[PDB]
């Protein structure tokens, strides 16, 4: 009911279970891809992978 | 919530500043990564309940 | 079989470096034993318990 307390009013609950495994990615976030680098010592990310 | 909904998010860009940018959230806890952290990383899938 | 004194003097100096080498691999508890994976998903205060 609209007039109930907090504790007993209704929420939306979302829960978003995040799946870190060996298997390629298909989710990421909005980080940009840039150039490869080959023989010098680079820092480097690939997928998350730092 | 005893018959709950689960969608598989896959295969696209996740902006997770659209969410932690927010104030309408009464709770937003995070385990296993941090919420600020999230745009930096990858997944397989993301499974919303 | 005569030179096993000194083999044996190299396969224990070769097991105690492999022990050494396999023990990176072990969590001792924490979310992660890759030192990057706890850096690159967690804050500053929740990385260093880990």
């Amino acid at each position: 009911q609209p007039t109930n307390g907090v504790g007993y009013q209704p929420y939306r609950v979302v829960v978003l279970s995040f799946e870190l495994l060996h298997a390629p990615a298909t989710v990421c976030g909005p980080k940009k891809s840039t150039n490869l680098v080959k023989n010098k010592c680079v820092n480097f990310n690939f997928n998350g992978l730092t | 919530v005893y018959a709950w909904n689960r969608k598989r998010i896959s295969n696209c860009v996740a902006d997770y500043s659209v969410l932690y940018n927010s104030a309408s959230f009464s709770t937003f806890k995070c385990y296993g990564v941090s919420p600020t952290k999230l745009n930096d990383l990858c997944f397989t899938n993301v499974y919303a309940d | 079989s005569a030179l096993g004194k000194l083999q044996d003097v190299v396969n224990q100096n070769a097991q105690a470096l492999n022990t050494l080498v396999k023990q990176l691999s072990s969590n001792f508890g924490a979310i992660s034993s890759v030192l990057n994976d706890i850096l690159s998903r967690l804050d500053k205060v929740e990385a260093e318990v880990q």
